[PDB]
């Protein structure tokens, strides 16, 4: 999955 | 002002659970926004990303070392903690705690590093090298000498040449592992009219088991 | 896991010389949030690294302008305009926006300097290690230019692939030039069971190997 990053 | 200092066992055996330690300071771990975790590096390789801690608690692994991997922290005294079970000498690295967060305005990149902390996993036991003159063949403006240090544990030793005096022409070579032990060579160039008309000696320290070598290289001959 | 493939993993350069290093992502490196999180890094011996780009095209607070990238989804390239001695070190591609994050193998960006032919020397056993029961024969191969280089020992005239152990030391900070040590470790009973032992050095700088030898018995 994708690691954290807001927006 | 941002710091990440990493702390850890420095030696430990195969088999056994590594529990290492990140202290910073300059920030906040229970800041919204925030993370922290480790990227480690064998010598000489490149880097391998472990793990991340996120303010609150999502937890981000590297999905081939789930099996050995656990992060934690304890925001209240600004420390983050990975547990690494079941080491191997492969797990031999530095490894580094870092800073990163997951908005752009805490910075979402690895700007911080720590120094890094050397994790050593072996199951050697303090041994003394010894230590080889290197004398050249029986028998042309140069004359190369050298000295092996063999099978020795932990790092380091240290090798000058006439106790430092002669340091021009010097080459000493990275150690490198023989099994569990540590290996290193080093050789030394003069003019052919220096020796064996002077005197030239390999000094090696092994602190580690207090050992102290003066080797003479001495000219080979017909007996 | 997405892959990030530099190329090259060695670059040798002149001070003044533009660089360039391709990083290329098995997959895109967009996120869902729009960004691209592909991020270059220096790291120098003895330094953890350092920050040097990130979302592809963007200098890190104090970077000099010399320093560039570019790219889109899976295709990226770090240039520098002029290669400083500052600039040396090794390059890393990583992104950011997968897990597991990951990182490129590493470009070490090398000074150049005219071609150097090795100086090769071998060292019997020392009467010392002989005393113990062992047998190591040493090859230095010493300062020679470009890095790449083998080495190959010969027993009685064939070669032997096992028993040896290599070290190459980092480009040198005052010639610039590289050294490498080989290390063929026999017991004494096998040094004393054959008699003529080669090392041969194989380097750019001649067609045919340099070759360096001795006879047991003539010691």
């Amino acid at each position: 999955a994708e690691f954290r990053h807001d927006s | 002002q941002v710091t990440l200092k990493e702390s850890g066992p420095g030696i430990l055996k195969p088999s056994q659970t590594l529990s290492l330690t990140c202290s910073f300071s300059g920030f906040s771990l229970s800041t919204s926004g925030m993370g922290v975790g480790w990227i480690r590096q064998p010598s000489g390789k490149g880097l391998e990303w472990l793990a991340h801690i996120w303010w609150d608690d999502d937890r981000s692994y590297n999905p081939s070392l789930k099996s050995q991997l656990t992060i934690s922290k304890d925001a209240a005294r600004n420390q983050v903690f990975l547990r690494i079970t079941s080491v191997d000498t492969a797990d031999t690295a530095t490894y580094y705690c870092v800073r990163r967060a997951h908005t752009t305005v805490l910075g979402d990149w690895f700007a911080y590093w720590g120094q890094g902390t050397l994790v050593t996993v072996s199951a050697a036991k303090t041994t003394a090298p010894s230590v080889y003159p290197l004398a050249p063949v029986c028998g042309g403006s140069s004359v190369t000498l050298g000295c092996l240090v063999k099978g020795y544990f932990p790092e380091p030793v240290t090798l000058t040449w006439n106790s430092g005096s002669l340091s021009s022409g010097v080459h000493t070579f990275p150690a490198v592992l023989q099994s569990g032990l540590y290996t290193l060579s080093s050789s030394v160039t003069v003019t052919s009219s220096t020796w064996p008309s002077q005197s030239i000696t390999c000094n090696v320290a092994h602190p580690a088991s207090s050992t102290k070598v003066d080797k003479k290289i001495e000219p080979r001959g017909p007996t | 896991d997405v892959l990030m493939t530099q190329t090259p993993l060695s670059l040798p350069v002149s001070l003044g010389d533009q660089a360039s290093i391709s990083c290329r992502s098995s997959q895109s490196i967009v996120h869902s949030n729009g960004n691209t999180y592909l991020e270059w890094y220096l790291q120098k011996p003895g330094q953890s690294p350092k920050l040097l780009i990130y979302k592809v095209s963007n200098r890190f607070s104090g970077v000099p302008d010399r320093f560039s990238g570019s790219g889109s989804g899976t295709d990226f390239t770090l240039k520098i305009s002029r290669v400083e001695a500052e600039d040396l070190g090794v390059y890393y591609c990583f992104q950011g926006s997968h897990v597991p994050l990951t990182f490129g193998a590493g470009t070490k960006l090398e000074l150049k300097r005219a071609d150097a032919a090795p100086t090769v020397s071998i060292f019997p056993p020392s009467s010392e290690q002989l005393t113990s029961g062992g047998a190591s024969v040493v090859c230095f191969l010493n300062n020679f230019y470009p890095k790449d280089i083998n080495v190959k020992w010969k027993i009685d005239g064939s070669e032997r692939q096992n028993g040896v152990l290599n070290s190459w030391t980092d480009q040198d900070s005052k010639d610039s030039t590289y050294s490498m040590s080989s290390t063929l470790t026999l017991t004494k009973d096998e040094y004393e069971r054959h008699n003529s032992y080669t090392c041969e050095a194989t380097h750019k700088t001649s067609t045919s190997p340099i070759v360096k030898s001795f006879n047991r018995n003539e010691c």
